């Protein structure tokens, strides 16, 4: 019976690593979404003004 | 050239029905055996 969980672990861990970089994909966007929004209220503050 | 005579046999089956109920088994082929195996299932499971 331990042979079986083992091989097994190994495995699910690459499909982590699929979501893994995904994950820091949506980092890099949603990083990217914020500034996006940063700049344009930066702009309407500074247009407010 | 004898299937005439084949089923047709002298040693069948009268070992087996009265072989669940009986202890002592394979056993001196065992008894040795048994003492080499019951150490290395020890080493085995140890480095999983």
């Amino acid at each position: 019976k331990s042979e079986a969980r083992r091989k097994e672990l190994e495995e699910k861990m690459v499909s982590l690593l699929q979501e893994k970089n995904d994950l820091q994909l949506q980092v890099q966007a949603e990083q990217d979404n914020l500034a996006d929004a940063e700049e344009r209220c930066d702009q309407l503050i500074k247009n407010k003004i | 050239a004898a299937y005439l005579k084949l089923r047709n046999w002298q040693w069948w089956r009268l070992f087996t029905k009265v072989k669940p109920l009986l202890q002592s088994a394979e056993r001196e082929k065992e008894m040795a055996s048994m003492k080499e195996e019951f150490t290395r299932l020890k080493e085995a499971l140890e480095k999983s």
